[PDB]
């Protein structure tokens, strides 16, 4: 045991709002659309440096489209986040994040560090979502939102150790 | 002077998988095989195969729901020569061919000489071969129908910007380069991932424009490139390549192994195998008669069952299915008219 | 020897039947129809029917009760749920006249999952403890191994 944590994230919402975008750039430092839709779930590692702690990570990447949500379950178990990812810039995939949150309920653990991101927000000038309107759900909940870019790498490091930290509070 | 289709037939009677092959030759045969493309089959018949090589050669293998394998073929001097084949467990014949069998369990492959598994290019040099081979039809409930549920054929839209120019297209054996994609990619009015085609090119289809254009940077003789110009003006045409890229359709199969689909994702994000989720090989061919048939075979890297472990491989979950003399490209249309089939296959390295 | 596999879905007949005729291990799909293959282990010949167990293809299992030399009810040691729901087809079955007469090898299949259930377990629920006048047993098997899917088979050829 050459590191001193192991955590599993997934990652779930509405199929096209950038859950690989995320999950690449913050395992790879990249963004291209050079890769085809996600077929069922994608899995990355990325080892981070926290509190002076080895936090190898899990990464599980999850589709979006509704017939994949039978088969997405079967990975909401042994999660210790779930990074439940919306679209700012379109306003069905911000209505379906509290679906996205049942989902959770009914399958992944009722302690599930819980934590909203509002991506793709360098497009401002077609973007639908106030950081207020969003904040506000959010906040509502106990759910640290945050807007992030998976192209610009806005908050990209940062609303992602959020998850790091938060889960070392119950270990 | 043995012509091109005569080749390919022959090794494909005498086994594409024999190991006497010294290996040298396995380049001349992955070559040919990869021109087969699944066309519109007649109603008598299981699986149609459609083949336009170099040499002016053609190939057009049938097999009835007798398992019955019918072929015919056409010299550079236009000589019909109809050839009756037969398969057995020596030869492996009715498995060298892109037709969805019925089967009690997903059908396995085996992989030939070389092929590897390592990067983005060494996948889809596999996914090219697999996708010419037979498959299992696997069944679906309503539950985990492709075209049933809340949101069906949603993402068709987005899930082809991300898919165009950077999947392996054919129409009627002309392969579409990258180039040639995202020359499609536009000619449909898919910029962002949130847009739609234009009104009018889902009543007219692709502009004779653009679609010209698409041709003119496509591999395929000048009589070859025409073909295509006269299939990307119509309607129809738009909703057989958007529908092709669906990614649901992967459902049907991944509910059979997706437990397995995991194991082998865990086995490359600690080796750090550079290689994608999936990928995809669509073959859309229109025959003379009119009918439009698209085929669309994903990849995705799959571990092999407990008893061979360590034996990574590859599961060909294929999707094909008619478009509708009239069907536009439309969310709505697209789901109350086409009936696709269903079919996966796992296929192992050669280690 | 004339062999019939019957038992509630999801039980694991399919992936037994074609585990024996392949030794390899495969991904089986939902039968809807009927899968019938030939083995020969012991060096003797078995004919396995292995018949879709859907709640609507039920009524079908009598189709074939007739010529049945041995009887091979698949259990799932795991879905106790349904696992007195087979005891109620299993009586229904070896009751009938027609399949009264045969042996019959109970596979306690799933043995390496975790709720798995004893064999000595199996022979009470389904209730074939009590049942006598018949000659019977109760195998431990793994579909995904082949855990006593050939002890099984060397049973029905000792016992007849
Ligand atoms: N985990 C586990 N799964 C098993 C075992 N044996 C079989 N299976 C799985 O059980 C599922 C159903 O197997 P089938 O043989 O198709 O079930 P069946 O009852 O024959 O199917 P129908 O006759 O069509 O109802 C498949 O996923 C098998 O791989 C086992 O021992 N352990
Ligand atoms: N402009 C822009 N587009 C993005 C961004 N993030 C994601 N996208 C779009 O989303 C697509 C890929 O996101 P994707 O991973 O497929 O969403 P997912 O399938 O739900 O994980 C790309 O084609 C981008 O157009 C971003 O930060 N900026
Ligand atoms: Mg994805
Ligand atoms: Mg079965």
């Amino acid at each position: 045991p050459e590191y001193d944590y192991l955590f599993k994230l997934l990652l779930i919402g509405d199929s096209g709002v950038g859950k690989s975008c995320l999950l690449l750039r913050f395992a790879d430092d990249t963004y291209t659309e050079s890769y085809i839709s996600t077929i069922g779930v994608d899995f990355k590692i990325r080892t981070i440096e926290l509190d002076g702690k080895t936090i190898k990570l899990q990464i599980w990447d999850t589709a979006g489209q509704e017939r994949f949500r039978t088969i997405t379950s079967s990975y909401y178990r042994g999660a210790h986040g779930i990074i439940v990812v919306y679209d700012v810039t379109d306003q069905e995939s911000f209505n379906n994040v509290k679906q996205w949150l049942q989902e959770i309920d009914r399958y992944a653990s009722e302690n599930v560090n819980k934590l909203l991101v509002g991506n793709k927000c360098d497009l401002t000038t077609k973007k639908v979502v106030d950081y207020t309107t969003a904040k506000e759900f959010a906040d509502s909940l106990g759910i640290p939102f945050l807007e992030t870019s998976a192209k610009n790498a806005t908050n990209v490091e940062q609303s992602f150790m959020t998850m790091a930290a938060e889960i070392k509070k119950r270990m | 002077e043995m012509s091109c289709a005569e080749k390919l037939l022959k090794v494909l009677s005498f086994g594409l998988w024999n190991p006497t092959y010294s290996r040298s030759e396995r380049q001349s045969f992955q070559e040919l095989l990869t021109v087969l493309e699944p066309v519109y089959p007649l109603p008598n018949e299981l699986g149609r195969v459609s083949a336009r090589f170099s040499d002016g050669s053609s190939l057009r293998i049938s097999v009835t729901n007798s398992e019955s394998i019918e072929a015919e073929i056409r010299t550079p001097n236009n000589e019909k020569i109809t050839v009756l084949l037969e398969s057995n467990e020596q030869n492996r014949l009715l498995q060298s061919l892109p037709i969805d069998r019925h089967m009690p369990y997903i059908q396995v492959h085996r992989a030939l000489s070389e092929m590897d598994l390592t990067d983005t290019t060494s996948m889809r040099n596999l996914l090219g071969f697999t996708s010419k081979l037979s498959t299992t039809l696997i069944p679906h409930n309503a539950q985990t129908d492709p075209l049933s549920g809340p949101t069906p054929f949603s993402s068709i839209f987005m899930d082809t910007c991300r898919g165009l120019g950077n999947a392996k297209l054919s129409l009627n054996g002309v392969d579409i380069p990258a180039n040639a994609q995202m020359l499609l990619r536009d000619a449909l009015g898919l910029k962002d991932t949130h847009s739609s085609p234009t009104r009018n090119v889902i009543d007219h289809g692709i502009s004779r424009h653009d679609a010209e254009q698409i041709a003119r940077e496509s591999s395929g003789s000048d009589k070859q490139k025409a073909e295509v110009v006269e299939f990307l003006c119509h309607p129809e045409a738009a909703t057989a390549i958007c529908s092709a890229f669906y990614q649901s359709f992967n459902v049907p199969a991944l509910t059979l192994t997706h437990e397995r689909i995991s194991k082998a994702s865990e086995y490359n994000a600690e080796r750090s195998l550079d290689t994608p989720n999936a990928c995809i090989n669509i073959s859309i061919s229109q025959s003379s008669d009119g009918n439009i048939y698209v085929t669309s075979h994903t990849g995705v890297l799959i571990m092999a069952p407990e008893d061979r472990p360590n034996e990574m491989g590859m599961l060909t979950n294929r999707t094909s299915y008619e478009v509708p003399q009239g069907v536009k490209c439309t969310i709505d249309e697209m789901v109350r008219a086409l009936q696709p089939r269903y079919a996966a296959s796992e296929t192992y390295l050669q280690n | 020897m004339r062999i019939l596999m019957l038992g509630l879905d999801a039980a694991g007949k399919t992936t037994i039947l074609y585990k024996l005729k392949l030794g390899q291990s495969v991904t089986t799909i939902p039968t809807v129809g009927f899968n019938v293959e030939t083995v020969t282990y012991k060096n003797v010949k078995f004919n396995v029917w292995d018949v879709g167990g859907q709640d609507k293809i039920r009524p079908l299992w009598r189709h074939y009760y007739t010529g049945t030399q041995g009887l091979i009810f698949v259990v799932d040691c795991a879905d106790r749920d349904r696992i007195d729901e087979a005891r109620q087809e299993l009586h229904r079955i070896i009751n009938d006249r027609e399949m009264r007469d045969a042996i019959i090898l109970i596979f306690a299949n799933k043995q390496d999952l975790p709720d798995a259930m004893k064999p000595h377990e199996i022979q009470e629920k389904l209730g074939l403890t009590r049942i006598r006048d018949r000659n019977w047993y109760v195998q431990p098997s793994c579909a995904t191994s082949g855990d006593g899917l050939y002890e099984g088979l060397t049973w029905l050829t000792s016992n007849y």
